[PDB]
């Protein structure tokens, strides 16, 4: 009909006008890497980890922000968008705190698989890392904010599906920080869903901390009935 | 056909009240030329606008060098049910340059008309200068001169004997040189952060309140309405080909009579300081290195400089760029990674914060640098922060990255035996 | 480098929410003209302007003040915290009645921005970041700030001090300590930005209406 | 300690296809219950809508 | 002539010059356009 | 480098190493280290239980 061509890694493929790369590279079975992207959110571009070559294209893209257009030809295991991924992956974790044993997001976290996956497997960062204060938003939901790496998904989830505008970057450049900006609880019938969404170990659940690690755990799928949606 | 290019006659400038010698208010400038047939030209018709914009070759005053008459042209679209607008980039952020505020005190009368013109070569419906928070006088001065031209009824209500209809609303920053870039400034319009938008969609598509928008520099503005009268050819006169035109020049750092002065395009470097500057302290032996257009573009040596003209083309071929035309000059009596990594930390001090490779790296960036001027550091490590800069540029949302990632690789590319020297002693004396 | 200014707020007796903050009628005035600049169902825009008009009736920017101005435009008061705490001109703390400004970016430093710099700290015996015992002068340090022909170069309250000298400075400051305000602009007699006894550019008389029009127009 | 009494508390196959699981399932004389492959449903993303002119989609931060 | 500085006005503008200014050229306005609701939020 | 009897240590101001990583417990190829954490009084990080079968270690 009105769909158009398009080319992953040489491998033509049909999508609606206004498909992002991402989405495109999705419909042929590859995952862009990703830590400020989410389907149900608004689209951010912040963490350029879904930068991804364009055959004949001096300039990488990202994935997750950029209409594809036809006759584009993907190349999402080039060796510029694997040096691109590198790079951001060395940004991400040059200011990272060696947390891992003590943050309970280790075994299931996003930014320590990919950094397995597409990163380097060494540091060249011979300085000091910054670190900051943590912040109370409620009983539920525990900071910790120097494990943060900026993605704005809280932010995004609070104003946009929760309808709440308390979430906010305070501040400029490195010490840009997300927060309240006061102290104030963060309360809402929706608000423990901003843990799922945190990429990292900064938001965590606070009843939960410490019992578990997630390879230990079996996994039931079952039926809420605290009320009547299912 | 011309090869000698830098003899800008007197009554060949466009800025002629440049340094505040005459009436900067509507009289003067009725006096020196301004608002003259502007009637004529508004109702010549928003086409013939552009074309005399096209046959000028006038590229973008703000840095970058895109062609202006393409740009006001991608605004020329039909309607589509949304207003339109123009914006003025005065925010003025560079190091060493100061042009943007010498055209606004004193010629306000140019960039208004220019608005005027501009919005009617765009369809826009309104402009909107968004003046640096710093200019306060400058900015009360733009005021006035609106002022005076809603009660002469040169803008406004039908804004002469023509039917259009035209606002000029002047807004104020607030202490941030990102606001500089064209979508953190469409964003501070907006009453956000000074966070740059990525792109597409462009601002022709998506701009201030989600309508279509132009954002352009004073200077592409003001010189405008002066191209219309005089028309394209003569504008294209100057110059090689593609880099057509008069350009505003401010030299500080060590010359004798640091200073701004309008000069033709293709001048050599070393004639613009030696005439206008009053040459380099000490004579031109004692030239160490020159950053030629504002702080994002990288420095060249003594030994580049002495044959290079001051255009777009001629200053990439020299592995620079012409940026802003803001010539800083330094003699061999400074320390040059003192002043790199000092530009360096305005440029930490100036991110936004927004993506993760400006964020952190121009950080990194900063504490390398500190560390290089005292030479704490080793050998190995230099080609490290080659590779560091290399990451961020071409990885960020803006060109704030680039312009941060440039003058290291400069430094690095130019003065790498003075890093290694100052590693070396300082080796030497902590044993 | 490190700013040194926290971007988390605290309550606190001279800065709680209870702060008693208005704005005089004229600056409401003001206020409506400034929203009425810009298209109806977009009123967030007037968040700069309108936060600026409150620091110049109260001299810095208490927590209660960024709340009257959210719920005078209708924006989340969050909004108006990203804005006061990403804009550098905002005062979040009381700063003294001459904020001194001095640029110290490479153009600036080149010719001798520190002097100046540690004349004003000889002069007011404070440091870089600190106030006066009586709350009449506050020194800190700024990047660019787009004077750069006329360096080295200061900002007080509004005003330009250009073409500076240690003694200029020292003049400029007890000036200000005496009760009049001195002149704005370039020291040295200079008159904004031309070479100092060049004068390579525009001395002959500029050319009247319609000089060198095109045919057609 | 968690003691357990049934062989097969940690027994997990894995198969390509449904067909395949039933069909070991049926020869193996297993009664077996089959929920349906969940897919995320495709997703228009734009991101000029973040700043709108008239829609509610336009956000307040970025 | 030329030997005369002209930008002395700017010598005794108060805090509010901009903003009175403003005040004062909103009586010349075009009437703003609408984009049909109060607000993004309502 | 011999391999004997397991031990627990604790810093030297008295503090127990231990932080409840589990990571021991992930690793062993026997199955023998049985671990359950919870906060502290003070909040720390701390194990509850820290059981190792030594009829099933191989050492
Ligand atoms: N005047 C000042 O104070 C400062 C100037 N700069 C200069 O700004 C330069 C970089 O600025 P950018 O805007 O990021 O460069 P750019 O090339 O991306 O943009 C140039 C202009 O052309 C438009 N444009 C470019 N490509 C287009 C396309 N394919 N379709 C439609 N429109 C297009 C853009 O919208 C923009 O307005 C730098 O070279 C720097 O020297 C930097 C800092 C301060
Ligand atoms: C970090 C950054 C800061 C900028 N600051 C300015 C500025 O202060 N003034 C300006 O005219 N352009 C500035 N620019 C370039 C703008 O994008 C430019 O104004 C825009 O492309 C339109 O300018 P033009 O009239 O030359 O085409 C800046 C760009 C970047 C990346
Ligand atoms: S957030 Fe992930 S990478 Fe960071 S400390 Fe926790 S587990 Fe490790
Ligand atoms: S707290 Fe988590 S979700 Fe929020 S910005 Fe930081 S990393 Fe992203
Ligand atoms: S490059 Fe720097 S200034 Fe530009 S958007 Fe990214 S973080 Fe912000
Ligand atoms: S759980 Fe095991 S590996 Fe982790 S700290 Fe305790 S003893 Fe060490
Ligand atoms: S996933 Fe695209 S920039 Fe973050
Ligand atoms: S470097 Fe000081 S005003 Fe620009
Ligand atoms: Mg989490």
């Amino acid at each position: 009909s009105n769909l158009i061509e398009v080319f992953v890694d040489g491998q033509s493929v049909m999508v609606e006008p206004g498909t992002t790369v991402l989405q495109a590279c999705e419909k042929v079975g590859m995952q862009i890497p990703r830590f400020c992207y989410h389907e149900r959110l608004s689209v951010a571009g912040n963490c350029r980890m879904c930068l991804v070559e364009i055959e004949k294209a001096p300039k990488v893209v990202a994935a997750c922000a950029m209409p594809v257009m036809k006759g584009w030809n993907i190349l999402t295991n080039s060796e510029k968008s694997k040096k691109a991924r590198e790079g951001v992956m060395e940004f991400l974790l040059a200011n990272h705190p060696l947390d891992c044993p003590i943050c309970d997001q280790g075994g299931e976290c996003d930014l320590q698989d990919q950094s397995m996956m597409f990163g380097s497997d060494r540091s060249r960062f011979l300085e000091g890392k910054r670190a900051v204060e943590d912040k109370n938003i409620g009983p539920l939901v525990k900071t910790i904010m120097t494990r943060c790496i900026q993605c704005t998904r809280c932010i995004r989830f609070a104003s946009e599906i929760a309808g709440v505008d308390d979430l906010g970057t305070t501040g400029r450049g490195n010490d840009m920080q997300v927060g309240t900006y006061i102290e104030k609880m963060f309360m809402s019938e929706l608000s423990g869903n901003i843990i799922d969404i945190c990429p990292v170990g900064a938001l965590t659940s606070k009843p939960y901390a410490f019992t578990a690690r997630p390879w230990e755990t079996r996994k039931t799928e079952s039926i809420d009935v605290m009320d009547a949606v299912g | 056909k011309k090869t000698s290019f830098g003899s800008l006659k007197d009554e060949d400038r466009i800025f002629t009240n440049l340094y505040g010698r005459h009436d900067w208010r509507l009289k003067g400038a009725q006096s020196r030329g301004d608002w003259y047939k502007t009637k004529e030209i508004l109702l010549k018709g928003p086409d013939w606008i552009l074309g005399e914009v096209k046959t000028s070759g006038l590229r973008g005053r703000g840095g970058a060098g895109f062609p202006t008459g393409l740009k006001w042209s991608f605004m020329n679209k039909p309607s589509d049910g949304r207003p339109k607008y123009l914006v003025v980039n005065a925010d003025e952020g560079e190091p060493g340059t100061c042009k943007d505020r010498e055209i606004i005190r004193h010629d306000p009368h140019k960039l208004v008309e220019g608005c005027l013109v501009g919005g009617r070569a765009m369809g826009a419906r309104a402009a909107y200068i968004y003046i640096r928070g710093e200019f306060y006088n400058e900015a009360s001065n733009l005021q006035v001169a609106i002022r005076e031209a809603y009660e002469a009824g040169l803008i406004g209500k039908n804004a002469c004997g023509s039917g259009y209809d035209f606002d000029v609303f002047v807004v104020r920053g607030a202490g941030a040189y990102i606001c500089g870039e064209e979508t953190a400034l469409i964003e501070s319009i907006e009453g956000k952060q000074g966070k740059p938008r990525l792109k597409p969609p462009f601002p022709a598509d998506v701009g201030v309140f989600g309508c279509p928008t132009t954002v352009a520099n004073v200077e592409t503005v003001a010189v405008s309405p002066t191209i219309c009268r005089r028309g394209g050819a003569w504008f294209a006169s100057f110059g090689r080909e593609r880099n057509s035109g008069t350009k505003l020049f401010n030299i500080s750092g060590h010359v004798n009579h640091p200073c701004t002065v309008e000069e033709e395009m293709s001048v050599p470097l070393k004639e613009l300081i030696e005439k206008h500057a009053g040459g380099v302290i000490g004579g031109w032996d004692n030239l160490l290195a020159v950053i030629p257009g504002g702080s994002s573009t990288p420095l060249i040596p003594k030994s580049v400089c002495e044959t290079v003209l001051m255009d777009f083309d001629a200053l990439v071929q020299a592995q620079t760029g012409l940026g802003t035309a803001a010539v800083i000059v330094m003699d061999r009596s400074t320390d040059i990674v003192k002043a790199i990594a000092r530009l360096i930390e305005f440029y930490k001090h100036e991110s936004c914060g927004q993506c993760t490779p400006c964020r952190e790296g121009v950080d990194w960036m900063n504490k390398v640098m500190a560390r290089f001027v005292k030479g704490d550091a080793r050998p190995a490590e230099i080609d490290s922060l080659w590779e560091i800069s290399k990451q961020i540029e071409g990885h960020t949302i803006c060109a704030l990255g680039d312009g941060a990632a440039w003058p290291v690789q400069g430094l690095i590319r130019h003065f790498r035996p003075e890093l290694e020297e100052r590693m070396q002693q300082f080796a030497l004396q902590h044993q | 480098g490190a700013g040194g200014a926290l971007f988390v707020h605290r309550d606190t007796p001279e800065n709680n929410p209870d702060t008693p903050f208005d704005f005089t009628p004229e600056n409401y005035k003001r206020i409506e003209a400034i929203v009425k600049n810009y298209p109806e169902g977009h009123k967030a825009a007037a968040v700069l302007p309108v936060l600026d008009l409150a620091q110049r009736q109260n001299g810095w920017l208490p927590i209660s003040a960024m709340n009257k101005v959210a719920e005078i435009l209708q924006v989340p008061p969050m909004r108006v915290y990203e804005v006061a705490t990403f804009y550098t001109m905002y005062n979040r703390k009381p700063v003294g009645k001459y904020h001194i400004q001095v640029c110290t970016t490479t153009p600036c430093m080149l010719r001798n921005s520190d002097s100046i710099l540690e004349a004003i700290q000889k002069k007011l015996g404070i440091k870089v970041g600190e106030t006066t015992p009586d709350k009449l002068f506050t020194l800190i340090e700024v990047e660019c700030l787009g004077a750069c022909v006329n360096a080295p170069m200061v900002q007080i309250n509004d005003n330009y001090y250009e073409d500076l000298t240690p003694k200029d400075i020292e003049e400029i400051i007890d000036e200000l300590k005496a009760g009049k305000i001195p002149k704005p602009g370039p020291r040295s007699g200079r008159f904004s930005c031309e070479p100092a006894g060049g004068l390579t550019s525009l001395t002959e008389p500029p050319k009247g209406p319609g000089f060198g029009v095109q045919a057609g127009l | 300690w968690s003691s357990t009494a049934d062989p097969l508390s940690n027994l997990v196959l894995t198969f390509s296809t449904k067909e395949d699981a039933v069909a070991f399932a049926e020869k193996n004389g297993w009664s077996f219950d089959v929920e349906e492959r969940k897919v995320p449903k495709p997703k228009s993303k734009s991101y000029g809508a973040n700043f709108s002119w008239n829609k509610r989609t336009r956000v307040s931060t970025k | 002539d030329n030997s005369t500085y002209r930008n002395l006005q700017h010598h005794e503008y108060s805090t509010y010059t901009f903003l009175d200014l403003n005040v004062e050229l909103s009586k010349f306005r075009m009437p703003q356009p609408s984009s049909g609701r109060q607000s993004p939020r309502h | 480098r011999f391999r004997g009897e397991h031990a627990l240590r604790r810093y030297p101001s008295g503090e127990e190493r231990c932080i409840a990583c589990k990571l021991c417990e992930a690793v062993c190829p026997a199955q023998a280290i049985t671990i359950e954490a919870e906060p502290r009084a003070d909040g720390s990080r701390r194990t509850t239980r820290y059981d190792i079968d030594m009829t099933k270690c191989i050492y």
